[PDB]
């Protein structure tokens, strides 16, 4: 249950419960529910070729569960990230740009799973079960 | 122990703890991944009595010592992975043994240099990468002048700080030789006077590399004297990353000669370095990534034979008149723009794909102004308006709406112009069609694919007659109930016909009498309960059919042919035909003669 906190949001992360090949993930600031521009830090060895590397998110705002929403961060050819170009073993050790704008009048429990896939070979890199807090 | 993705030829030993490699295995197989198992040495003839394999591969696997003689048994191997294992040091002849290697990846193995790396044995040798190491030079070794088919180098991810004259000698020792180099994620800082003298390389790609603009703007300047095919720039949203980007820094780029410039992702941007004129040249520039928002400002001079925009963030859609440009590629913008004519007498390839792009008025000369048009494909964008049937655009061959909105197609004869057109795709553009004569024009194409779409009253209607030589139609997911009479008359040279996922209440025999050259007929879920006797008896060329997935009722006499044909066809049912109620197969149930 790896958590920081900001005085508006806690954040806490773990493993999912049928998925719990290993990654070191942080962030920095620690988010914040309204806006946070900063960097994700990731250490983890892929389980696969990062090529072709995309996510599969399953959000639930107050544990109202969304629909699939599927994010590729590795198109295969001429990618924004470094980390695309990983392989099978090798090491990631990168902090990540991210940009939070925001939720102006944000609520309650957030809560998110993210599976990587590794959409060459459609095998599952890894899976995080995320949560969001808000005040007391 | 492992796993058998493909009996007796594949198999998926990855994370199985094993101390060592495993004895029980078949010695037929071409491949298998040993991953991420706790190997530690690397045994002599560790997989001696192995000796098919093409890809083997030991990422992950602890290994630190590779005894000499370990692979000897591995003739036919062409893949070799060792990323991520600490082998400090390679003992010569670590490798000799192998004879038919392609690829070897020695990434992450704590490499120093490429002297000391004892390959110089290995002539069918194509690809190294040695990436993610500890490499500080870019020494081509002299040993390369043995490795005759050695053409990519990929150097990643490594201290590299200076080219030097000496460092790339090699290469003017021999401008017989291709060869391409990786260099990104290297804090090079200095490329010295002269350093690219009399060199060719077909592609060199450097990303990622440089702190400060006059550092990058230097080192591009030394770049002088380069043959490259490919010139790959830019760097990564997670890097080392430039202060500021200006044109200017091209300077130097007057020097050498490039066929292929490519930019890539570049925190600071301006548009005017595309039309910065030392990329004036070029015969094909592209861009990935690029923070570009408009491009107009291009000079009808500059000889571009082939523009690319991929994943782009273009506002305003590009007003372009390159005489030359015979391939233009803008696809995956992020701003939804809309179209806007052109001029390009040369253009005879066209993809706009996935950008939401909305057009007004589709299509003629007029809009691109080309009698050469080939290839053109709109697809998934948004609004397409159908005002015009293609009238001098009649050298197209291929044409691609999937997933856009097509309007106004079924008010008139769209497509007539297009008498030599061989693709279409119409699929998922939610057409309705209310007219017969949606299709005339379209003699000789081949290929129909329109699945996702729908047919007034739900009725397959006469829209094929002049379609003579479709040899690939595909209605799937059309919510049809019914065909009407005529409708495939005329299709005599189909072969595939699909009609999957629809509503189909029944067949009628007369439907399928002139498919005289049909391999391939699906009719899986939908709605059939029955067949008229005999509607398969007279499709001579049939290889394939699908039928699973309709509640066919199995009572006799009424399922007496289609169960007996079945039994006596079953190579060809794909799937498995059921009844309703009790689920039983089709071809199973026997009537009392
Ligand atoms: C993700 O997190 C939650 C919290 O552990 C789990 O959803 C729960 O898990 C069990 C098993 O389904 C449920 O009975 C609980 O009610 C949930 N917990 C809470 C606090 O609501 C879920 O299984 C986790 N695992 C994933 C997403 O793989
Ligand atoms: C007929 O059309 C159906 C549906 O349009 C095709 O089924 C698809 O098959 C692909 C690959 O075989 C699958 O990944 C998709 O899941 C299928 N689509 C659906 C909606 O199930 C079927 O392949 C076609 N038959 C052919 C071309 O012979
Ligand atoms: C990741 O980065 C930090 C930067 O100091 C470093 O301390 C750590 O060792 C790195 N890990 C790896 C595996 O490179
Ligand atoms: C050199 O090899 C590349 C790929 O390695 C190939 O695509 C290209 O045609 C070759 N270059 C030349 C100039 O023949
Ligand atoms: C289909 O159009 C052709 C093309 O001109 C025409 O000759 C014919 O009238 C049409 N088909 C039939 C059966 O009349
Ligand atoms: C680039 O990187 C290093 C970071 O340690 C720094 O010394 C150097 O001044 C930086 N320059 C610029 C322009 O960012």
């Amino acid at each position: 249950q790896w958590f920081c906190n900001s005085s508006d949001a806690i954040i806490s992360y773990s493993y999912c419960d049928h998925l719990k090949f290993p990654i070191s993930i942080s962030s920095e600031p620690c988010i914040r529910l309204r806006g946070t521009n900063g960097f994700v830090h990731v250490e983890f060895i892929p389980r696969g070729n990062l090529k072709y590397l995309y996510f599969n998110l399953f959000i639930s705002v107050n544990s109202i569960e969304l629909p699939k929403r599927k994010e590729v961060l590795c198109h295969g050819h001429d990618d924004d990230y470094s980390f695309c170009r990983a392989l099978k073993g090798e090491t990631v050790n990168t902090s990540i740009p991210f940009s939070f704008e925001g939720i102006l009048f944000p609520k309650g429990h957030y809560r998110c799973v993210a599976e990587a896939i590794a959409g060459d070979t459609e095998e599952k890199l890894f899976c995080l079960n995320f949560t969001i807090i808000h005040r007391r | 122990p492992c796993i058998e993705v493909v009996p007796n030829i594949t198999y998926q030993c990855m994370d199985q703890k094993l101390s060592k490699v495993p004895d029980d295995i078949p010695s037929s197989t071409k491949n298998i991944d040993l991953s991420f198992n706790p190997l530690k040495i690397l045994k002599s003839y560790s997989f001696s009595n192995f000796s098919e394999l093409q890809w083997l591969d030991l990422s992950r696997c602890e290994i630190e010592t590779i005894e000499d003689k370990a692979w000897h048994g591995l003739h036919h191997l062409s893949n070799l992975i060792l990323t991520g294992n600490p082998i400090q040091s390679f003992s010569p002849g670590s490798f000799s043994g192998l004879t038919s290697l392609e690829n070897l990846v020695a990434v992450e193995t704590k490499l120093a240099s490429l002297e000391s790396f004892p390959i110089g044995q290995l002539i069918t040798l194509k690809k190294l990468n040695v990436a993610h190491n500890f490499i500080h030079s870019c020494k081509l070794p002299a040993y390369f002048s043995n490795l005759t088919n050695l053409v990519h180098v990929d150097l990643s991810y490594n201290y590299i700080q200076t080219i030097t004259v000496n460092d790339l000698q090699f290469l003017r020792e021999n401008p017989q030789v291709n060869l391409s180099l990786d260099m990104s994620l290297n804090p090079i800082d200095f490329i010295q006077d002269q350093a690219f003298q009399g060199i060719k390389l077909h592609e060199l790609t450097l990303r990622g590399n440089f702190n400060s603009s006059n550092i990058m703007k230097t080192c591009l300047q030394n770049l002088a004297g380069l043959h490259v095919h490919r010139l790959i720039l830019g760097e990564f949203k997670d890097e080392r990353n430039l202060e500021i980007f200006e044109p200017s820094i091209m300077e130097g780029l007057c020097d050498v000669t490039i066929d292929e410039f490519r930019l890539t992702y570049t925190n600071d941007f301006s548009d005017d370095i595309v039309k910065f004129h030392c990329l004036a040249n070029v015969s094909a520039m592209s861009l990935a990534g690029v923070s570009i928002k408009y491009l107009e400002d291009v000079p009808k001079h500059f000889k571009w034979q082939s523009l690319s925009i991929i994943r782009c963030q273009l506002k305003q859609f590009p007003t372009l008149d390159l005489p030359f440009l015979k391939s233009l590629t803008l696809t995956m913008n992020k701003g939804s723009i809309s179209f806007k004519k052109v001029a390009l007498p040369s253009l005879s390839y066209l993809d706009l794909s996935r950008n939401a792009l909305s057009f007004s008025g589709c299509c003629s000369y007029s809009d691109l102004g080309t009698n050469s048009l080939r290839h053109l494909d709109l697809s998934f964008n948004g609004a397409i308006i159908m005002s015009a049937n293609f009238m001098g655009l009649e050298e197209l061959q291929h044409l691609d709406f999937q997933h856009s909105t097509l309007k106004r197609v079924t008010e008139f004869s769209a497509f007539l112009s297009l008498e030599k057109l061989l693709y279409l795709d119409i699929s998922y553009t939610n057409t309705k069609i209310d007219f017969d004569g949606i299709f005339l024009g379209l003699t000789s194409l081949n290929t129909l694919k329109m699945a996702g779409n729908s047919f007034k009253d739900n009725t397959l209607s006469n829209v094929f007659a002049n379609t003579t030589n479709l040899t690939f139609l595909d209605l799937s997911k059309c919510q049809l109930e019914q065909i009407s009479w005529g409708v495939f008359d005329t299709l005599h040279r189909l072969q595939l016909l699909n009609m999957s996922h629809n509503n189909l209440l029944f067949l009628d025999s007369s439907h399928y009498n002139q498919l005289y050259s049909l391999k391939e007929l699906a009719l899986d879920t939908n709605q059939l309960k029955s067949v008229p006797d005999g509607i398969f008896d007279r499709l001579t060329s049939l290889q394939k059919i699908w039928l699973h997935t309709n509640p066919w009722d199995c009572s006799c006499p009424r399922i007496d042919y289609l169960s007996r044909w079945l039994n006596k066809n079953s190579q060809k049912e794909q799937g498995s035909a059921k009844c309703s109620g009790s689920g039983k197969p089709v071809r199973s149930i026997i009537c009392p003669t």
